[PDB]
RNA sequence: AAACUGCGAAUGGCUCAUUAAAUCAGUUAUGGUUCCUUUGGUCGCUCGUACUUGGAUAACUGUGGUAAUUCUAGAGCUAAUACAUGCCGACGGGCGCUGACCCCCUUCGCGGGGGGGAUGCGUGCAUUUAUCAGUGGUGACUCUAGAUAACCUCGGGCCGAUCGCACGCCGGCGGCGACGACCCAUUCGAACGUCUGCCCUAUCAACUUUCGAUGGUAGUCGCCGUGCCUACCAUGGUGACCACGGGUGACGGGGAAUCAGGGUUCGAUUCCGGAGAGGGAGCCUGAGAAACGGCUACCACAUCCAAGGAAGGCAGCAGGCGCGCAAAUU
């Protein structure tokens, strides 16, 4: 290739977009923007293929251009915009507000919330230097720069964020005894409470997190997200609460479920 | 914007620092 | 046209290679500019990422530095003397970095006067001018006198240095690359390095 | 003054070109006698020098000054300027207009 | 002078050498300040490297190199180009048909300190990865441990 | 409508000739580089005509040339977020050096100590060189931030003479956007390196080093790390654990057929990576190409011609010829 690449084959796509084989050829290539292009969900797989708002990709520009969308605040039109993790979509029109959160099968769910919980967002912490005249400046995971932050801050913590001024309300550092979200690898959407950090110089530490009900497992430190401080999380859960059900309890779950009905 | 950003975080750099210093203070004899 | 390219050597064992690829364009090099003495002459070059590199062909001033006062100045280039890589740089008179050449002095003999109020590269034949004679023996108050006084205990420099204040030159060492950013900026031999570098030019002749 | 022409086989002259025959030349944007497609395109064309002599189809020329007589197809019928200046500075020097 | 063996003198770019104090430290000694850098991975910085005059820029504890990405270990087989050795690695390759292994080898060149002195050809050498420091060259060599035979 | 300006055309599609530690796969690093665009920060931080600056040139009108082309010449107009130039204001100062003169404490005094200061020279961020001390962070900086003396390329560095919609408050003040801006970070990458791994062949056993082969020192060139290249030095480097050479109806994987268990064979082919556009080579533009539905030559083919000249590249979709045992609709 003489230069970047523009477009995306439906079976190169993330596999949590949940995109069928015989649809088309392409799938939508995100755009450039503060998520990864694996690790986000572009707003037309979230209007028509979640929500379906839309039949069709021109429905999904349609609604778009009727600026009727805002992601965090902020109106935009584009149809393949890299919305991710604990971004806040609002819908005016029908008074709707949700939140990008993962469910424990690994993909993002429609997690519906409360205008008043739609006004601030959590934001990890990926850098913290310090820029001409002496000023602070964080990085978030949101492609977020914030300068003169509290100086207790530092990075691997969690950030809340008003959304309508951008600025820093409050605060979690990491420690052991704190909830926290998978947001990768094998473990991605589990919620659990740290227990340790083992330290690898020169190469990647490694965390354990034990589970509510007693299942331990261990994470790179790169793919923890502290939630809240202690057992409390700072933003509303999903329907499963973080919990991963083995195949058989999901069998005898579903199973209940069919006799209940009559 | 720039003056009152660089006036806020002023007086939050010297409690940040006050709290800082009791910590070592208080320490040395203990 | 002129490529730095791995692929066309030998390998480790000594086995030649066969290229999969032809040249591409990260792969390439561009003719040396041997910066040679006169008159500013310098040509933009725009390099990768659109960005731009200053091709000097011609310098005939540079910003020098007398790093144990701590005194840099603009000073004009005279000569080129012993190279350290090629002996052939010095017949052709061509500037690059690390090259031993001669600077003038007189910007470094006005500060050394006019801060130590003393005279430095005046020769022994009394040589006074009524300019140079107000900025040496101007009567200042009792506070400024005192101050300067107090000063010229550690107002001393080396027989090396004052020799060749007396033949208005010194030597100056480039440090920078003036066929990447334009200009010829370095700092004066002192010490040591002065020591050795006095011994490989009288072995050149 | 002599301002142009072409040879008899329709190529045009060039004022750089110190020649009374045909040479080719490689033009880029800002060349006489070229007009790029792309940008950055250059193209080898043969263009004739700027020396005349027997070989021109048509010779161009301008007259410098008014004689004495006049050309019953010259100068007889004035054509007015079809536009105007848009800039108001120019429409101001043009009128010898003010700041008021 | 034995450190000022090559046409251009060698010294720390780190190091100001002209710093003119007084008569009297003309008189009392002169002995360059050394700068020094803590490699750290868990390792230690000999103190030959410390204390001693050498002047190599490839070197990692008086020199401008970084240490980052694979730690590895070696027998020291060869010792004759200037400032560079060559080592050898032995290991066990698996043929699955046969579900048995073979013996096979790599040689690597390093580069090798003066603050490692004393170092001959048997003896186990830990090796850190660099930039590339010349056509061959990727390691240099971070601990020495000396070979069975160890007096 | 046309034309100037901006952006794209470096993606996609095709094919498998080359290619045997090369490509590629798992794993790592950039603390050794660049990056159009998206997102966020920054955008009165500089103490030195502005209520608007200058010259053109397209489209258009008119006169033309050639057998011939997406060929173009002359003449008469006219614009800019094209091309150039260039201020006001925040602007009152602050902070560093130089510092004639003035004041206070003490001694009998000389003297000592502590202050005030007119007058001048510099100043912000990016560039380049040198020196100094020890906000924040790494496993580790020659890191980030700081201080000082200077520098700052005319083929030149940032500090808005641009556009739309609603109209207003006390001649001033203004709210939403659009387009541009050096820099920092982010996203999409790309490029170099780290460890392990590939078929047959000894009727290939020694190979590399004159013409860089392994390393050292200094530099050139390069976006940067490196014999990438040069000068001066040293004589190294690989090999029966199969180097070097040759062959391959050899692009590499994900995979396919067969199958008690082990195994054998295939993978041009729609997904990922590589390579090429008849064969070599060289470039311009641009963030990105050694681009071929770009240009310039040479080699091989081949097209129109008034014989002067001009124009070429289906391994893109159809389609034709040829080759064949062998493959579809202009």
């Amino acid at each position: 290739a003489r230069g970047p690449k523009k477009h995306l084959k439906r079976v190169a796509a993330p596999k949590h977009w949940m995109l069928d084989k015989l649809t088309g050829v392409f799938a939508p290539r995100p755009s450039t923007g503060p998520h990864k292009l694996r690790e986000c969900l572009p707003l037309i797989i979230f209007l028509r293929n979640r929500l379906k708002y839309a039949l069709t990709g021109d429905e999904v520009k349609k609604i778009c251009m009727q600026r009727f969308i805002k992601i965090d605040g902020k109106v935009r039109t584009d149809i393949t915009y890299p919305a991710g993790f604990m971004d806040v979509i609002s819908i005016d029109k029908t008074g709707e507000n949700f939140r990008l959160i993962y469910d424990t099968k690994g993909r993002f769910a429609v997690h519906r919330i409360t205008p008043e919980e739609a006004k601030y967002k959590l934001c990890k912490v990926r850098k913290i230097f310090v820029g001409t005249k002496g000023i602070p400046h964080l990085v978030t995971h949101d492609a977020r720069t914030i300068r003169y932050p509290d100086p207790l801050i530092k990075v691997n913590d969690t950030i809340q964020i008003d959304l309508e001024t951008g600025k820093i309300t409050d605060f979690i550092k990491f420690d052991t005894g704190n909830l926290c979200m998978v947001t990768g690898g094998a473990n991605l959407g589990r919620i659990g409470v740290i227990t340790n950090r083992e330290r690898h110089p020169g190469s990647f530490d490694v965390v354990h997190v034990k589970d509510a009900n007693g299942n331990s497992f261990a994470t790179r430190l790169s793919n923890i997200f502290v939630i809240g401080k202690g057992n409390k999380p700072w933003i509303s859960l999903p329907r499963g609460k973080g919990i991963r059900l083995t195949i058989a309890e999901e069998r005898d779950k579903r199973l209940a479920a069919k006799q209940s009905s009559g | 914007k720039n003056k009152e950003e660089a006036a806020e975080y002023a007086k939050l750099l010297a409690k940040r620092m006050k709290e800082a210093k009791e910590k070592r203070q208080e320490q040395i004899a203990k | 046209g002129i490529s730095r390219d791995n692929w066309h050597k030998r390998r480790k064992t000594g086995g030649k290679r066969k290229p999969y690829h032809k040249k591409r364009k990260y792969e390439l090099g561009r003719p040396a500019a041997n910066t040679k003495i006169g008159p500013r002459r310098i040509h933009t070059v725009r390099v990768r990422g659109g960005n731009k590199k200053y091709r000097a062909l011609r310098l005939d001033v540079g910003n020098f530095s007398w790093g144990s006062e701590c005194c840099t100045r603009k000073t004009r280039i005279i000569d080129v003397v012993y190279n350290a890589s090629n002996n052939e740089l010095v017949r052709t008179k061509t500037l690059v970095k690390n090259c031993i050449v001669l600077i003038d002095s007189t910007p470094y003999r006005q500060w050394y006067e006019s801060h130590y109020a003393l005279p430095l590269g005046r020769k022994k034949g009394a040589k006074l001018t009524p300019e140079e004679e107000e900025i040496l023996n101007k009567k200042r108050s009792k506070k400024i006198q005192k101050k300067y006084d107090e000063r010229k205990k550690n107002a001393k420099i080396s027989s090396l240095l004052e020799e060749q204040f007396q033949q208005g030159k010194l030597l100056a060492c480039i440090a920078s690359r003036p066929g990447q950013c334009g200009r010829a900026d370095g700092y004066v031999l002192e010490g040591k390095e002065l020591e050795f570098y006095l011994r490989k030019i009288k072995a050149r002749k | 003054r002599i301002s142009g022409g072409n040879d008899k086989q329709g190529f045009p002259m060039k004022q750089g070109v110190l020649t009374h025959g045909r040479v080719r030349l490689l033009l880029s944007k800002g060349h006489s006698c070229y007009r790029p497609r792309r940008t950055g395109e250059r193209k080898r064309k043969s263009v004739r020098g700027c020396i005349v002599d027997a070989n021109l189809s048509v010779l161009n020329l301008v007259i410098v000054k008014k004689g004495e007589k006049d050309i019953p197809g010259l100068t007889d019928t004035t054509v007015p300027r079809r536009l105007g200046p848009k800039r108001a500075s120019r429409i101001r020097k043009l009128f010898n207009l003010s700041k008021e | 002078a034995d450190i000022q063996t090559e046409r251009a003198y060698q010294k720390q770019p780190t190091i100001f050498q002209n710093k003119k104090r007084v008569l009297l430290g003309e008189t009392g000694k002169e002995k360059l300040p050394r700068y020094y850098k803590n490699i750290g991975l868990g390792f230690k910085t000999p103190k030959e490297a410390i204390e001693g005059t050498y002047i190599d820029k490839k070197c990692p504890f008086t020199g401008n190199v970084s240490i980052r990405g694979r730690i590895l270990s070696g027998v020291v087989t060869k010792m004759k180009m200037q400032r560079t050795i060559v080592i050898r690695r032995d290991y066990l390759h698996y043929i699955r048909k046969y579900n048995r292994f073979e013996k096979r080898h790599k040689n690597m060149s390093v580069h090798l300190s003066p603050c490692f002195r004393d170092v001959q050809i048997g003896d186990i050498v830990t090796v850190g990865e660099c930039r590339p420091l010349s056509k061959t060259v990727r390691f240099n060599v971070l601990k020495v441990t000396k070979a069975a035979g160890t007096k």
